[PDB]
């Protein structure tokens, strides 16, 4: 439900407030049972997993424990690799970007919790390129790591053998997608692969591989050095545990707090962060799961809690569960107009339909904020919307149709009303 | 995007690793599998751009050749990331983000500020070359809304005269504290921290035998 | 209005001709554009249909409102690209006020 | 007996395991519509043009690259995989110049057909058309690459065919343009198959830029003697001058390629 | 764009199509009605004087007039030319 | 890439003279059976019309392309 | 920080690295 | 040789359903003057 | 708001053709 206790806030040191670096960590104690862990077994890892139902803590949502199971089919005789995608382009996703600054061993023993779980040789870490300090960081904690032999061969006095590496992103928010990271690692351009060939079975360097949320392989660790189920408890039914939430946009307080998952969306503002600026009646819309999700207006905003099941209930997306609020004072139009401008200058092309897609629905949401364009437009920018959604190679198609659904779903009236605003000027 | 040959821009002008940077070259190789040097791009032609700023043809043909891959794959590679840039930077080059989250906290607002400051369009480089503008998208740091990235120094929450303070600082001196202005820190709810004041629970805390 | 000729070779100007009368054969002009340098119709194979009016997409081939062009003999009538472009140099102030008069209802 | 049935709307054919849905539509003898699919070429999936809807599937799948598995109905003629076409169709041609009477694949147009037989009768496209910059990439081939639909082909032609990497992709967005990033010809043997493998007209045939249009060319298959291969092609007359020698397909000489010589 | 037609055609003439194959089972061949809503009797050559005196002389099917006999000429087929004789 | 005029067999004849009109430059023939290309369904029926005919034939057997093996995860390998 | 420490990062934890596969 | 301001402009052949098959050339090199392959119209930037 | 100038047709094409021209001196 809410009010998540501190006793159970995984990510103890977000804020800061500790020493991020390793004795700041022994003192938070992350490395506290992992050699038992690896010693228990890969099998006992993900038993820990399935047992507490975590859903991927990246925009897509499936169960973490059966991705990890994939690949922990036998080896046929290709190293099996990890990679931890610290890509964070979707706006309002600061929630990684905590745990790379802070904490950022609770990744690193995340990386070799999970590198046993599916048998990885090595885990390469794609952080932002924009993170260049999120990037020094990191590889600061990773040498102590290795410096304490927590990290490489015999990692943690153990049988088993891990290596971390970090990778340079370059400005990319499709570099984040789960096949598209394989590619940059690869070294050629950023675009992504198509399913058939199932990133496990195909990867990294051509060898089986998996990609994870970063707070997807952060929390493992303590979800197995924990209780499992205590983590479980947490979530509702197939939604389970905490994950952060960030809210920026029209609130008093703009805050990521690793607040209880299953959380009354009036709750979030009104309680933790800052309440709705100008009042929870203040508010035009709510998008939850970030840019990729559909905005949700008001009158639904209050009645549904923040997890997947009730959020695809209500036709939006968990996502990255990055809450941007928005007041009455904003141009719903122009705001998601500039979410089309956001994936125009960045989807890869590689596809038909999310190429001259999304360029021809940037051209037509700008018309809209004008209000050039005529009320039968409207309804065509429907159509072309679902023409992109189904038929992409990657999600990111499916992301930039989702809040022009959500602006015609539940702003339509808005709309016609800046298209009789310009027709009556002339 | 085509590189049609200019003095400045050209095979002409010679590129090749400092001594310190092929060091750091081979270093980034050994990360990846051996025999996979082709990955080394990404983070090389990086080191070329760490190097200078302008990244020309000369040394994107260089950086091929240093990891032995055929041009063409190099001036994808460039050509694909905004991170890259193809033509001289300005010194100091601030790029403000203009996502919905930021504009809704009037990031905008910053915008206008820093153009008169700089005094100068946005997307060119001042004419002393000091400062580059550029209307770059979400860096990864909403919490904080107003924000610009200068250099890696990655500021937030700014308002006009913070910028002020900054710009000035930059203009004249170096290092102009880089980071949150506000003194919210990286993502503090402003009012209180609300959670995690409880003190850390300790190792060995919770493990209920796995 | 420039002076440029408006046939862009197309084949599409022979291509409906029912009566398979006209040979467009073209070159690049030396300029790099494309033009022309064979037009054809033998009036003696047409039919005045007006398929080469309304498939032209750049509205380059017409057909006039002449019907005083007999001639006593069968060369006359196998015209070449100059007895229809220095035609066409003469009833353009009279073709393009029937063409400004009926392009609405085509 | 390793083959695994599968039905094309209904036929139920037995394909090999690890045939795609494209070949699987081939053997009962329906045609996907496709760009960016070459059958000597790797699959890309760029164009998306020919998404159809295996049977009591949540969404359509891309005929070059799904593996067809086991008794998978495939529904090529429904009503979503002509939404799925007719939808696409709507994008390839949105960004499109109309220069059809310039472009002399007029007749020999793989878009135009797409478009007049599984596309859109109509257009919604009210706003406005890209342009990119023509560029030379030598005296054989003329590009006049604002025709493209970054389908990729030639880039792998000229990567996987010729061993020529020197063509690729720039930019990303819709501005990905597939050029040669400096302007260095295609200087190579093999090289004007990128006209007959280019569907778009955006490079084609310098020399016979012009001379003709190809309903008119009389086709009459005979065979190379410049090169000892003996490559098998077509030579296209018009009113009895040769306006061009294309390839024609021979599975064991020239499977579908001409020199640049012979061409 | 969808031609305007009347099932009731289709029908009552599809029923006719099996009344003339039963009436004359030793000449006709194949009977169909296609979807434009005409009828096809394809009888044997040698059914050419039967088949057409039973539809010009029967109360149940008058065809007293001859509107054309035409010969399409397909070169593949054997038997090249199809004689088609259309009544009303 | 379409491959519906590759399915039907055709019995075209052989190329004879055309010429140049001398007035005007169009080509002429004196070939009657110049634009003639029968299209048939098997070569069992071509060989037949042309034996049927009393002309010389030159059949030349169906070039169907064999099956080639595509796999999109193959470029992946390295 | 300086835009040489993150590579000089990798630079020393090259050892710290143990072997790479060989395809 | 038309001036323009924009990167890209069309070109209708002087005119809406009288003219020629709108294009749109891309002025973007002032080393080339586009030129509607229907008109032979040069455009300078 | 008899005659000379007879219409004559012309092979607009450019001849097509090109012949070799045979050695103007011998050997
Ligand atoms: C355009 C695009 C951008 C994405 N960016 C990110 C990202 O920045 N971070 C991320 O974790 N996942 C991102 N994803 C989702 C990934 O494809 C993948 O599903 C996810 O990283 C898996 O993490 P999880 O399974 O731990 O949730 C993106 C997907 C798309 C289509
Ligand atoms: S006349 Fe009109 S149609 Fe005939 S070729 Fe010239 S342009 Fe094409
Ligand atoms: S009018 Fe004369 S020329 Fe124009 S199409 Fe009909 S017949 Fe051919
Ligand atoms: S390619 Fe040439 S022909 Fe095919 S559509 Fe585009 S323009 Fe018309
Ligand atoms: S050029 Fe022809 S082949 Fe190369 S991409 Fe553009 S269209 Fe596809
Ligand atoms: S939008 Fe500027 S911080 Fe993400
Ligand atoms: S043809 Fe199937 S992906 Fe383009
Ligand atoms: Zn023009």
């Amino acid at each position: 439900f809410g009010s998540l206790k501190d006793e159970d806030r995984i990510f103890t040191n977000l804020y800061g407030r500790h020493d991020w670096r390793l004795k700041g960590a022994l003192r938070r104690g992350d490395w506290y049972k992992t050699k038992e862990i690896l010693l228990k077994g890969p099998d006992w890892i993900l038993g820990e997993m399935k047992t507490s139902g975590l859903r991927g803590r990246g925009g897509a949502g499936f169960p973490t424990g059966l991705k990890w199971s994939f690949m922990n089919k036998p080896s046929d005789g290709r190293p099996k690799y990890l990679v931890v995608n610290a890509d964070e382009g979707e706006p309002g996703t600061c929630k990684d970007r905590e745990i790379m600054r802070h904490d950022p061993h609770k990744l690193v023993e995340g990386c070799l919790v999970g590198g046993r779980a599916m048998g990885a040789r090595a885990a390469y870490i794609y952080i932002r390129g924009e993170f260049y300090n999120e990037a020094s960081n990191l590889q600061v904690a990773i040498r102590e790591a290795y410096e304490a032999g927590l990290i490489g061969k015999n990692a943690c006095g153990s049988d088993y053998d891990f290596d971390v590496f970090v990778v340079r992103g370059a400005g990319a928010y499709i570099c984040g997608e789960e096949t598209a990271l394989i590619e940059s690692i690869e070294g050629k351009q950023g675009k992504p692969r198509l399913k058939p060939p199932f990133p496990a079975d195909v990867g990294v360097f051509g060898c089986p591989t998996t990609v994870a949320n970063v707070e997807t392989v952060a929390v493992s660790p303590t979800i197995c050095r924990r209780g499992g189920t205590w983590f479980a408890g947490f979530g509702r039914e197939r939604n389970s545990g905490t994950k952060l939430f960030n809210i920026s946009g029209h609130v008093n307080h703009p805050c990521t707090v690793e607040e209880e998952m299953s959380v009354p969306l009036k709750e979030l503002i009104e309680k933790h962060a800052g309440g709705v600026t100008g009042g929870w009646d203040n508010l035009l819309a709510v998008i939850p799961g970030g840019s990729s999700t559909p905005l949700i207006p008001k009158s639904v905003c209050e009645t549904v809690l923040m997890d997947f099941d009730a959020l695809v209930q209500a036709q939006t997306g968990l996502g990255t569960a990055a809450v941007i609020v928005m007041d009455r004072s904003t141009d719903i139009v122009k705001a998601i107009a500039r979410l089309i401008e956001f994936y125009k200058h960045e989807s890869c092309g590689q596809c038909t339909p999310c190429r001259e897609g999304v360029d021809w629905m940037n051209k037509v949401m700008a018309r809209f904020v004008k209000g050039d364009a005529r009320p039968a437009e409207i309804d065509s920018l429907w159509e072309i919307s679902k023409q992109i959604e189904g038929h992409t190679i990657c999600a990111l198609g499916d992301g930039a149709a989702w809040p022009v659904q959500g602006l015609i779903r539940h702003f339509r009236p808005e709309l016609e009303d800046r298209m009789q605003r310009f027709a009556q000027q002339h | 995007f085509v590189h049609r040959d200019t003095p400045e821009n050209n095979p002409d002008t010679p590129f090749d690793f400092t001594p310190e940077n092929y060091k750091r070259i081979e270093a980034i190789v050994k990360n990846y599998p051996e025999g996979h040097q082709a990955a080394a791009v990404l983070p090389v032609l990086d080191l070329a751009q760490r190097q200078n700023g302008w990244l020309p043809i000369s040394a994107m043909n260089k950086v091929a050749e240093v990891l032995q891959v055929p041009p063409m794959r190099v001036y994808e590679v460039a050509t694909f990331y905004t991170m890259y840039n193809r033509k001289p930077v300005g010194k100091y080059h601030i790029q403000v983000c203009t996502t919905t989250p930021c504009m809704l906290r009037d990031s905008d607002s910053i915008l206008e500020t820093l153009q008169r400051k700089l005094g100068i369009k946005v997307g060119e480089t001042t004419p002393d070359k000091l400062f580059t503008l550029i209307e770059v998208e979400c860096l990864g740091a909403c919490v904080n809304a107003p924000m610009v990235q200068i250099n890696d120094n990655y500021y937030e929450d700014l308002t006009p005269k913070d910028i002020e303070e900054i710009i000035d600082e930059l203009k004249a001196g170096k290092v102009p504290k880089p980071g949150p202005r506000s003194g919210r820190f990286c993502c503090e709810p402003a009012g209180g921290l609300t959670s995690l004041t409880e003190p850390p629970k300790g190792p060995g805390f919770g493990v209920q035998a796995g | 209005p420039s002076g440029e000729e408006r046939c862009i070779a197309c084949k599409l100007c022979e291509a409906i001709c029912p009566a398979q009368a006209i040979t467009i054969e073209a070159e690049p002009r030396a300029d790099g554009s494309r033009r022309t340098t064979r037009y054809d119709i033998d009036m003696t194979k047409c039919i005045y249909c007006g398929f080469c009016q309304e498939a032209c997409p750049v509205d380059a081939i017409v057909e006039g409102p002449n019907f005083e062009f007999s001639t006593e003999t069968h060369e006359e009538l196998l015209y070449n690209k100059e007895k229809l472009l220095n035609n066409g140099d003469k009833w353009e102030a009279e073709i393009a006020a029937n063409i400004q008069a009926d392009y609405l209802y085509r | 007996s390793n083959l695994i049935e599968v039905f094309v709307d209904g036929q139920s054919v037995m394909v090999e395991p690890g045939t795609t849905v494209l070949q699987a539509c081939e053997k009962v003898g329906m045609q996907i519509p496709r760009f960016c699919y070459h059958e000597r070429l790797s699959v890309a999936g760029n164009c998306r043009m020919c998404l159809v809807e295996i049977e009591k599937a949540p969404k359509v799948v891309a005929a070059c690259a799904m593996p067809v598995m086991k008794g998978w109905n495939i529904l090529t003629n429904s009503e979503k995989s002509k939404k799925a076409r007719e939808g696409v169709m709507e994008f390839l041609l949105a960004n499109h110049p109309l220069d059809c009477p310039i472009c002399d694949q007029g007749g020999e147009c793989d878009l135009q057909d797409q478009s007049m037989m599984f596309g859109s009768d109509r257009s919604r496209f009210l706003e406005g058309k890209r342009a990119v910059e023509d560029k030379n990439i030598g005296p054989l081939v003329k590009t006049i690459m604002t025709r493209c639909i970054q389908c990729t082909r030639c880039i792998r032609f000229a990567s996987e065919i010729a061993g020529v990497d020197d063509l690729g992709t720039t930019g990303r967005g819709n501005d990905m343009q597939v050029g040669t990033y400096i302007e260095k010809m295609f200087m190579s043997e093999l090289s004007g198959n990128v006209i007959d493998i280019c569907p778009v007209g955006a490079l084609t045939s310098k020399p016979y830029a012009f001379t003709a249009r190809p309903w008119e060319t009389r086709k009459t298959e005979s065979i190379d003697v410049m090169d000892a291969v003996g490559s098998n092609i077509v030579v296209s007359t018009r009113t009895g001058e040769v306006m061009r020698i294309l390839p024609r397909m021979h599975e064991d000489i020239n499977e579908e390629w001409i020199s640049d010589k012979t061409r | 764009t969808v031609r305007p037609r009347s099932d009731v055609t289709h029908k009552q003439l599809s029923a006719f199509g099996e009344y003339v194959a039963e009436i004359l089972p030793k000449y006709v061949q194949q009977v169909q009605v296609s979807c434009l809503d005409e009828l096809e009797i394809c009888i044997h050559p040698d059914g050419v004087i039967p088949t057409l005196t039973f539809l010009r002389d029967h109360t149940n099917a008058q065809f007293k007039s001859l509107a054309d006999l035409t010969a399409v000429d397909v070169p593949t087929r054997q038997n090249r030319f199809e004689i088609v004789y259309n009544l009303l | 890439s379409g491959v519906n005029n590759t399915k039907k067999w055709k019995m075209e004849f052989d190329t004879r003279e055309r010429w140049e009109n001398p007035l005007m430059g169009w080509a002429s023939t004196a070939d009657p059976l110049s634009n003639m290309v029968l299209t048939f369904s098997a070569k069992e029926d071509a060989i037949a019309f042309a034996e049927k005919n009393g002309w010389s034939y030159d059949v030349e057997e169906k070039k169907v392309p064999k099956p080639k093996s595509k796999s999109y995860g193959a470029n992946f390998s390295w | 920080y300086n835009t040489y420490t993150f590579l000089d990062l990798n630079l020393d934890l090259s050892k710290f690295r143990l072997p790479q596969p060989s395809s | 040789v038309n001036e323009v301001e924009h990167r890209i402009i069309a070109c209708d052949g002087g005119g809406g359903a009288l003219g020629h098959p709108k294009v749109y050339i891309n002025l973007d090199k002032e080393t080339k003057t586009g030129t509607c392959g229907y008109c032979g119209l040069q455009f300078k930037q | 708001p008899a005659t000379p100038e007879q219409y004559v047709p012309y092979s607009t094409t450019r001849k097509k053709i090109h012949e070799w021209v045979p050695p103007s001196t011998p050997y």
